[PDB]
């Protein structure tokens, strides 16, 4: 990373960084076969030959003689699971590398092959009162062999229905965001009233807010520095797209430092794919607790009661928190250019926006504001298309509105 | 649940009936239910093997599940005796037989392969029946004929083991990456046959494709193999066109209809609806002539060896002999119209029946007995492989290298005691032979095979004394040049971790393999192996210009199952994220003239096929117009057929 | 040699697989099957059934010209003639037909078209499922269904009885099955049939008056209408199913009712048909209809295969009786365990044909205008020889053979697929559940063996397991609950 | 802008060509040339020689009575409630019948018809209207005398019709899609019209339940060429009209590759020599000579078994090209970012049995892929201006992040290449 930034962003760094990156690779690879990486079984044995810790170890058992609670067993295995690591860690073995490394070894994975194997949940989701003592090296119950294959067939049911998920809101979500576009002019001229309020919590918002500017104490936008701290606690000013006074696109102000690398793409197209990917990879693990606040992520962004009920800053304070929750990390401006298209407000024109008070700043139902949008191009290619042509509710007949679709038709 | 406590050990202690398909696999109880789950899936995927062995680790059921399973043999259902053979052609013939007791006649076949479904199928070992001759009595346990599973006792064979080493190689052993040597890709020799029917109507005639002008066959004869992936052809003839198309019949024309296949004539079958005056004043048909006079003189030659026993009601038969004599009696008959897919057709149509053996394709799968799936990567010489050159067993030589990247996440710590014990067994051999003496020898070979399974042992203990010196150690000789054969139970009686710990405290003369070259010592060992069936042929779709729709559109085609085109040829279509993606550049113009180029515009494409032909083949400087899409217009026609109208802006 | 060894040492294993299981298919015959299928046309009395049977296949072709025609479709079929009988007038007409099936080949093989089709196992219930709030008789003609809702009823001092009825919901109407009872052997011969009639009195409000203060401490009392009312014993009543059946009697507590009215069973044949047709001339017409139809509600085949006692199941009133006598433990039963369950074979087979077979004697029940005879020579004449096998390939009772190595008894022979013709499962969430696996599969199912494609749509059956003879196979011959 | 609703005059719009007579489609085992399957000016399904276009538009005459417009029925039932009631005209005793002789007559405003109702059509307005709810509605209805009533009707080319004549087992079917259906009854029922020629009070009687099962069947014609023309996925405005077919594509199943930059990939000979088809078939007419269909004879022969000139014409392909001759990579389904790729060919593969397309192994995050199986697809590209313009989706564009400007993960490297510069480091 650094690199390219005494360099100057230029194609020729680029070009040169992939061809250092694919050699790399290619050395990599004559040195793999030239040293050995395989796996036995017979190292772990020779192991615990040498160290009877490793050996009790992997020769141990739940004390059953006492009943056992899941909470217990859970703290038991994960402290032997730590334990096994840090073992075969410390000592010399034919796969101290591979743990070093961590290329292809999972924690979890080993700690359940080695140690026990530890309760498993039921295909509704609650724990077996009978945890399976035995582990997989060890060996199996008939009753463990059942749990384990529940296991697997919940598994298999979970996935397919995944996979029939279908991948569905990406569709309205890029169908709506796409047409947003970027003009090249130094500064919107917003007033300073309409530069949204954030407070900050902890470092994870100032990740979400860098290569931005806020104003200093003498109202200065100064560059944002997530390593400072002295931003702590504090409700301050950012400018964003959802309130960029520019009617022909978003300002180079708004955008902030990042603008210059990103002139060449569509940026509204780069924050929905950037948010939908992550999202929807991380729901479906879930799936496959922490899943509650995705859905809650789903319903702000769709069912808009949040934002009947609320205000602009309100709802994207909200939805940096949602997304802190969730674990995905996304630049925060995208998120803003998110709530930009989901602006709506009775006059199309943004110069009022530059004045002292803003419109009236309303916000609906995400199927709702692509259908609002007065191009009839984009709400034609969306659904629900029977009552736009054939009932007057829409009024289709008397919206009208250039658009990048409009050249498609 | 309750009947989650209900359940217990005891009540299904030492008895596997709850398990089912892990009966084919051993050792299941240290494995995953995915995995599991994978292999249950896999042994529904298998597929034959032309070199197909028995496993080493056997779990007593495979020979179970083969002589139950029944359709991979004939087994006579009683004692008969044969009355009369008859052979329709070279590679086939039928046999006439009479019950011992019941004195009923039955009928018996042969053939070279067996059509499963369309491209599966597998080829007879027919060695049993065709050793058979006239006036012989046959058994009831005799089988006539068999696949290349079973072996020559009815030994179960549905994969072959290969020596094995985890390896990471030049970072190409990435994700479920293969390497395998050319000589074990060699035996995972697969077959193969396809049956294709050709219609060869009036109009419609053949080309005489293989031989000279006296030798005029279109079509390869049994013994011929296919040239240039051609059966046969046809040319659509004119009347008016008969000045010039017509003219050079031994060369193809550009605008005719062949077929395209692989491998070697097994059988042809001919049905014919016109009548044989035709043929006779036909010169580019007389190898269908042939073939009919060949196949009505089998027909005659049935009718009158068999009409003696269909005449005699006092005689008993079975309801498929009377249906074969009815059907040749049928043949032989005149006025007999055949009528296909319930409409008759004119000329005739004939069927080829076509057999191939195909080695491993690069890309093709290969999964051990755990679901340990995987993809054919790149294949090697195998003096590009690493070897083994110390000691003893200076010289040896590993065919595949797995993927040592994890087994610790794929959950099936399995494959690991079967590569373990099978270098065990390796060492044990190497001692064994080391042996002087026949009694020391046996008395070594027990003890280790003692310290892995006792039962088994015991089983062994009696099979030696029960052999005959001489025949002994013509056994000893089948161990050391094989190997020994270990008896693994699936979930009740496998080995644990115990077991392997004392057998490595006991066998201190156990060592790591000291590959040459290499830094580490690796371990080399027999697994089984399987060969899947999704191969990269199966999906191959690639289109330049094909018949389009209706809509002036592309559109896929039934070309491919009537085998007139090589490759399946079915276009791919552009959807919603695609669109988006490529509008993540901002080239909205670009994205359109693309679209309109490719398919959605006559004239454009029509432009772009002109401009592209001529011009520097290495330099593309294209020119689109601005003709309206047929897209936009059928959509104009649309709307203003709704009621609805057109205005831009 | 080796491979001597190894044949020896797999001869000398114990553990061996369930041999008529495996060919089990040979064993079931299509005319024993098809028996009913015939019968079920006995509900309207012209036809009277003969019987059918198997043409032999022993046809021998001779020489002749007669510009006949074969076809490469290659299909192997026997012919069944069904013979039923028609008198009308004095002269009779013995009707025969003639339909094509299937042989089985290779002992396990269907050859249709020049194809290879296989039938496979099915998987259904024995008979009375538990869904919703309703109790339910799976049947191949109607599923019987009852449903109960709660009651409060308030005594003479005004003792409040929360109590729960079991109405019948049948022939598109809610129809309680004492008011069947009660029209069929009047209310004296509904209490003394279930051997409840001495314990349950009735009297009028004066007659009620009279009724001393030690009947009441002996039997709770149940006001019927502001002058009628009837007493049940306090120890009878105890029975939470005796609640059940004086909740449904309760039910029967029509606001409108005469002492006459209470005393003739021809008003309570109004009373049905009201609830079937308010019309008062159909009332007696269709009440008495809906009797004889509620009579051919049960099948001779349900009731050989239904666990319960032959008494319980003599006729259909029998069978009410039975479900209601019980009816709070046969709704706690498992949804799941394979005690409950079955394995059908030869049965879906046929039902097409049963179905066209239902169709004509619907459309005889419907008769009107039409003489008997002309109407049964219409209805056997729908049927074709070709008609079997074209709904069978239509419906996709066998599958098409998708196999591709010679290893079938593991994925042919012992395959199941739960769902099917006549099944209930889908996308939904008790689905769901269904495709969650159950104890009770272990040992007589394959736990891990379901399709990727679908979980748990089909598996493969245990080798090991041995379904018990003369249970029409049936994993176990006692039901779930005995009801000991 | 885009195509822009509007229910224009159809009487300045139509054409006396495109006006069909009342005819049977079928005639004689021949498609009459009056009815709805006329090849006078309908087109041809068979022959694509046809010079008028697919987007020939046919016409049918209703003006002797002028009859309201189905698209705008919808919104008439919701300006006036149950329209569909006052147009259904069942006062009438000579052929309808006493019937029910019980009716709702509402001021007599039901059961008047379609002629009635259209002439005191404002009135009707004015007794239904709502100055709060259907305000909009009516004032709708007021920039729009013009185009309520309907004088022409049109239908749908029989090309673009999938309405076939088989030939059924039991006999010929004209197996038409249900559009036609209607507007046979439409056209037949039309013709009881032109049928009518006598005057007298009983016809009309009877004519003006006709004119009410005219606009019934007109509603059933709009609703049923929307229900699937233009509806849903399987629609036409979602199938075709954003993403279509493309006639130079391929596919196929990608796998490991190693000693060549991550930008190189190469192809099997097989599907290269399918794709670039045209391009050989220049330089083969070029340095042969000879006319361009012995030229596609040798191809033919090339493409059916290895030949060792037509591998060397290709290499002088790969390596004189200005752009390399590059291609777009998707996996289906994309749904990340920069899952699609732009990639420059490097080598052919010689042996002609390899199907497989060979990749490098830090491209296997990026469109999140893997050797198991995938299916992924391959659009060649021709133009210099298309190469240029796509050379922001060469991978090198994606090495930077979007999202914070790093140095991406997705083309760091992978595991196996991580554990041996670990080796080699520590
Ligand atoms: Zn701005």
């Amino acid at each position: 990373t650094t690199l390219l930034e005494h360099f100057g962003y230029s194609n020729e760094i680029k070009s040169i960084i992939k061809d250092v990156i694919s050699e790399l690779a290619i050395f990599s690879g004559d040195i793999n076969v030239t040293f050995g990486n395989t796996v036995s079984i017979k190292s772990l044995i020779d192991l615990g030959n040498k160290v009877k810790r490793f050996r009790e170890l992997l020769h141990y058992r739940l004390p059953n003689d006492e009943a056992l609670e899941f909470n217990d067993i859970e703290a038991i295995i994960k402290k032997n699971l730590d334990e096994i690591m840090k073992i075969l860690s410390e000592t010399d073995n034919m796969l101290r590398y591979y743990i070093d490394s961590g290329a292809g070894i999972n924690s979890k994975q080993f700690g359940q092959v080695l140690s026990l194997v530890g309760s498993k949940p039921d295909l509704f989701g609650k724990i077996i009162p009978y945890p399976i003592n035995t582990s997989f090296l060890r060996g199996l119950d008939v009753r463990s062999f059942y749990i384990n294959a529940l296991g697997a067939r919940k598994a298999l049911i979970t996935n397919y229905q995944q996979v029939r998920n279908s991948g569905y809101l990406t569709r309205k979500i890029s169908m709506l965001l796409m047409d947003t576009k970027l003009i090249d002019l130094d500064d919107c001229g917003s007033h300073e009233n309409n530069y949204l309020s954030i407070n900050v919590e902890n470092k994870d918002v100032l990740k979400r807010f860098s290569k931005r500017s806020y104003l200093n104490n003498n109202g200065e936008l100064v560059e944002i520095d997530i390593n400072d701290e002295s931003l702590i606690g504090q409700v301050i000013k950012i400018p964003s797209p959802t309130t960029c006074a520019s009617n022909e696109g978003v300002c180079r102000k708004c955008y902030g430092k990042l603008f210059d690398i990103n002139k060449d793409l569509n940026i509204g197209m780069i924050a929905v794919l950037l948010l939908t990917d992550p999202l929807t990879q991380r729901l479906l693990s879930a799936k496959h607790e922490l899943s509650k606040p995705l859905r809650e992520i789903k319903d702000l962004i769709e069912t808009n009661k949040y934002i009947k009920d609320h205000n602009v800053n309100e709802v994207v304070n909200y939805f940096i928190y949602l997304l802190n929750e969730s674990g995905i990390n996304i630049q925060s401006v995208h998120s803003e250019l998110i709530i930009r298209e989901m602006m709506k407000l009775d006059d199309s024109d943004r110069t009022q926006f530059k004045n002292d008070k803003m419109p009236d700043y309303e916000i609906f139902r995400i199927t709702d504001a692509n259908l609002k949008g007065d191009s009839l191009s984009r709400s034609l290619l969306f659904e629900q298309v029977k009552k736009q042509l054939t009932t007057l509710d829409y009024d289709t007949f008397n919206k009208t509105k250039s658009s990048i679709l409009d050249k498609l038709l | 649940m309750d009947d989650i406590s209900v359940i217990k050990n005891e009540d299904y202690e030492g008895s596997h009936r709850f398990l089912a398909e892990e009966l084919l696999m051993p050792n299941a109880n240290k494995t995953d239910g995915n995995r599991s789950t994978m292999f249950c899936s896999h042994l529904a995927q298998a597929v034959t093997l032309q070199k197909a062995e028995p496993p080493l680790v056997y779990t007593n059921f495979e020979n179970q599940v083969g002589k139950y399973s029944t359709a991979g043999y004939r087994k006579a259902n009683s004692n008969y005796k044969v009355i009369e053979k008859i052979y329709k052609n070279d590679y086939n013939y039928v046999l006439i037989v009479q019950d011992q007791e019941t004195g009923e006649y039955t009928l018996f076949e042969r053939a070279e392969c067996e059509f499963l479904t369309e491209h599966y199928g597998f080829q007879w070992d027919n060695d049993k029946i065709d050793s058979l001759k006239k006036d012989d009595t046959i058994e009831k346990d005799t089988v006539l004929y068999k696949n290349t599973c079973y072996d020559e006792n009815m030994n179960f064979g549905y994969g072959v083991n290969l020596n094995a080493a985890y390896f990471s190689y030049k970072n190409e052993t990435l994700e479920d990456a293969i390497v395998i040597s050319e000589s074990a890709a060699k035996k995972l020799g697969t077959f193969s046959v396809n049956k294709v029917k050709v219609s060869v109507n009036t109009n419609d005639i053949l080309l005489n494709l293989y031989g000279d002008n006296e030798n005029y066959k279109g079509f390869p004869d049994i013994g011929e193999h296919i040239k240039n992936q051609i059966i046969a052809s046809r040319r659509r003839f004119d009347y008016n066109t008969a000045l010039y198309e017509l003219k050079n019949l031994n060369e193809m024309r550009d605008s005719d209809t062949p077929f395209f296949a692989d491998g070697k004539i097994v059988d042809i079958e001919i049905f014919s609806n016109v009548p044989e005056e035709e043929l006779k004043v036909q010169k580019y048909n007389e190898q269908v002539l042939y073939y009919i006079n060949k196949q009505k003189e089998f027909s005659n030659n049935v009718y009158q060896k068999l009409k003696k026993i269909v005449e005699g009601k006092d005689n008993n038969v079975s309801d498929k002999l009377l249906h074969f004599y009815n059907n040749c009696k049928m043949r032989i008959d005149e006025n007999i119209s055949y009528t296909y897919q319930n409409s008759k057709f004119s000329g005739f149509i004939m069927e080829f029946t076509i057999l191939e053996e195909e080695p491993l394709n690069k890309g093709s799968k290969i999964t051990g007995r755990y679901g340990n799936k995987g993809v054919i990567s790149k294949i090697l010489p195998d003096d590009q492989m690493p070897t083994v050159a110390e000691g003893r067993f200076k010289g040896l030589k590993a065919d595949i290298c797995l993927n040592p990247l994890g087994v610790f996440n794929r959950l099936n710590p399995s494959q690991l005691i079967e590569q373990e014990l099978n270098w065990i067994a390796k060492f044990i051999r190497k001692d064994m032979e080391e042996a002087g003496s026949n009694e020391e020898k046996v008395s070594i070979l027990l003890d280790f095979l003692n310290r892995v399974n006792k039962e088994e042992t015991e089983l062994m203990e009696e099979f030696i004394n029960s052999l005959n010196k001489t025949e002994l150690e013509e056994f000893l000789n089948d161990i050391i040049e094989n190997g020994i054969p270990i008896c693994q139970k699936p979930f009740f009686g496998n080995i644990g971790l115990d077991e392997l710990w004392e057998l490595y405290n006991h066998y201190d003369h156990i060592d790591y393999f000291k590959c040459e070259g290499i830094s580490t010592p690796l371990i080399i060992g027999e697994i089984y192996m399987v060969r899947l069936k999704h191969e990269p042929h199966s999906k191959f779709s690639a289109r330049s210009t094909s018949f389009m729709n209706l809509r002036g559109l592309p559109a896929k085609s039934k070309n491919f199952k009537e085998h007139k085109d090589l490759y399946s040829k079915t276009p791919v279509r552009i959807g919603n994220m695609e669109i988006s993606n490529l509008s993540l550049t901002n080239e909205m113009g670009s994205i359109m003239d693309m679209l309109n180029s490719y398919s959605n515009n006559e004239t454009n494409r029509r432009e772009l096929i002109m401009q592209l032909l001529t011009g520097n083949p290495f330099d593309t400087n294209i020119d689109l117009s601005d003709v309206e899409s047929g897209t936009s217009k059928i959509l104009k026609s649309l709307f203003t057929c709704l009621g609805l109208s057109i205005d831009d802006v | 040699m080796i491979s001597n060894f190894r044949k020896f040492h797999g001869n000398k294993n114990q553990e061996k697989f369930n041999e008529n299981l495996i060919l089990n298919k040979e064993n079931e015959s299509i005319l024993n099957y098809l028996d009913p299928i015939c019968k079920t046309l006995e509900i309207i009395p012209e036809i009277t059934y003969l019987g059918s049977s198997v043409e032999p296949i022993n046809k021998v072709y001779k020489f002749n010209k007669e510009e006949k025609t074969s076809d490469i479709e290659r299909s192997e079929l026997q012919l069944i003639k069904m013979s039923f009988l028609i008198e009308k007038d004095d002269k009779k007409e013995e009707i025969n037909k003639f339909i094509y099936f299937p042989k089985l080949i290779d002992s396990q093989y269907f050859i249709i078209n020049g194809n290879r089709y296989y039938p496979i196992y099915q998987l259904l219930d024995s008979g009375t499922y538990r869904t919703n709030k309703a109790l339910t008789l799976k049947t191949l003609l109607m599923p019987i269904v009852l449903r109960e809702k709660k009651e409060t009823f308030d005594d003479i001092n005004g003792e409040t009885h929360t109590m729960l009825n079991v109405d019948l919901d049948l022939f598109k109407s809610k129809v309680p099955f004492l008011i069947y009872f009660f029209s069929k052997f009047g209310f004296e011969g509904t209490l003394e049939y279930f051997g409840l009639q001495d314990l349950i009195h009735v009297l009028m409000k004066e007659d009620l008056d009279q009724l001393d203060e030690d009947e009441i401490n002996d039997n709770v009392i149940f006001m019927i209408t502001k002058n009628i009312s009837l007493v049940v014993d306090k120890n009878f009543f105890s029975n939470k199913n005796n609640q059940i059946i004086i909740a449904t009697l309760l039910n029967c507590f029509n606001t409108r009712i005469k002492i006459d009215k209470i005393y003739e069973k021809d008003y309570w044949v109004k009373k049905l048909g009201g609830y079937f047709t308010t019309n008062n001339s159909n009332k007696q017409e269709k009440g008495e209809g809906i009797i004889l139809s509620f009579e051919r509600i049960l099948d001779e085949w349900t009731k050989k295969i239904l666990r319960t006692e032959e008494k319980n199941k003599e006729d259909i009133y029998s069978v009410v009786r039975w479900m209601i006598n019980n009816y709070l433990a046969l709704v706690k039963q498992d949804n799941m365990n394979l005690a409950n369950k079955r394995i059908r074979l030869y049965e879906y087979l046929l039902h097409p044909l049963l179905i066209k077979f239902s169709k004509g004697t619907y459309r005889v029940l419907n008769n009107r205008n039409s003489n008997k005879f002309e109407k049964i020579k219409t209805i056997f004449s729908n049927i074709q020889e070709g008609f079997l096998v074209k709904k069978i390939i239509n419906n996709e009772l066998l599958r098409y053979d998708n196999s591709v190595n010679s290893i079938s008894l593991f994925t042919l022979i012992l395959r199941y697929t739960q769902s099917g013709p006549q099944s209930p499962f889908s996308s939904n969430s008790t689905n769901n559940k269904l495709r969650g696996l159950h104890p009770s599969y272990l040992g007589r199912l394959g736990l891990t063996s379901t399709s990727a494609g679908d979980p748990g749509a089909s598996g493969s059956l245990t080798p090991f397991l041995e379904l018990p003879e003369n249970s029409y196979m049936h994993f176990t011959e006692e039901p779930e609950i005995n009801l000991n | 802008m885009g195509k822009k609703l509007s229910l224009i005059d159809f009487n300045e719009i139509y054409n006396e060509e495109n006006l069909i007579t009342r005819a049977n489609p079928i005639e004689n085992h021949e498609f009459s040339d009056d009815g709805i399957y006329s090849e006078r000016i309908f087109g041809s399904y068979n022959e694509d020689d046809d010079d008028k276009d697919i987007d020939t538009i046919g016409w049918i005459n209703i003006e002797p009575y002028y009859i309201i417009n189905p698209i705008l029925f919808t919104i008439i039932k919701k300006c006036i409630p149950s329209i569909n009631k006052i147009i259904n005209y069942q006062q009438s005793i000579d052929q309808n019948g006493e019937n029910i002789d019980l009716t709702e007559e509402i001021g007599e405003d039901d059961y008047i018809g379609l002629v009635k109702f259209k002439d005191n059509f404002d009135d009707l307005l004015e007794k239904y209207t709502d100055k709060k709810k259907y305000q909009k509605e009516y004032d709708f209805l007021i920039e729009n005398h013009d185009k309520i009533f309907i004088n022409k009707l049109p239908v749908f080319s029989h090309k673009l019709r999938p309405a076939t004549l088989l030939t059924g087992s039991k006999g010929k079917v004209l197996a038409f899609d249900e559009i036609n259906n209607y507007y046979n009854f439409v056209i037949e029922y039309i013709n009881q019209i032109n049928e009518g020629v006598v005057s007298d009070d009983s016809i009309d009687l009877l004519l003006l339940p006709l004119l009410y099962n005219m606009q019934f069947y007109a509603n059933n014609i709009l609703t049923r060429i929307i229900s699937e023309y233009l509806r849903g996925k399987k629609g036409f405005l979602r199938k075709n009209i954003m993403g279509s077919r493309i006639n130079f594509s391929a596919r196929n199943v990608i796998t490991p590759l190693i000693g060549h930059p991550i930008d190189e990939v190469a192809m099997p000979y097989k599907t290269f020599a399918e794709l670039y088809k045209f391009q050989l078939i220049n330089l083969i007419s070029k340095v042969k000579g000879i006319n361009y269909n012995e030229a596609l004879k040798f191809w033919e022969k090339g493409i059916l078994g290895f030949n060792q000139e037509l591998y060397n014409y290709m290499e002088e392909l790969i390596t004189k090209t200005k752009g390399g001759c590059t291609f777009l990579l998707n996996r289906n389904p994309t749904i990340s970012i920069g899952s699609i790729l732009y990639l420059k060919i490097g080598l052919i593969k010689k042996d002609y049995k390899d199907l497989t397309l060979g990749i490098s192994n830090n491209l296997l995050s990026a469109l999140s892929g893997d050797y198991d199986g995938d299916v992924l697809n391959i659009i060649p590209v021709f133009d210099n201006k298309m190469k240029e313009h796509f050379s922001l989706l060469s991978p090198q564009n994606f090495l930077v992040d979007r999202n914070n400007g790093r140095f991406n993960g997705d083309f760091d490297l992978q595991k196996d290449q991580i554990l041996g510069i670990f080796i080699l480091n520590n």
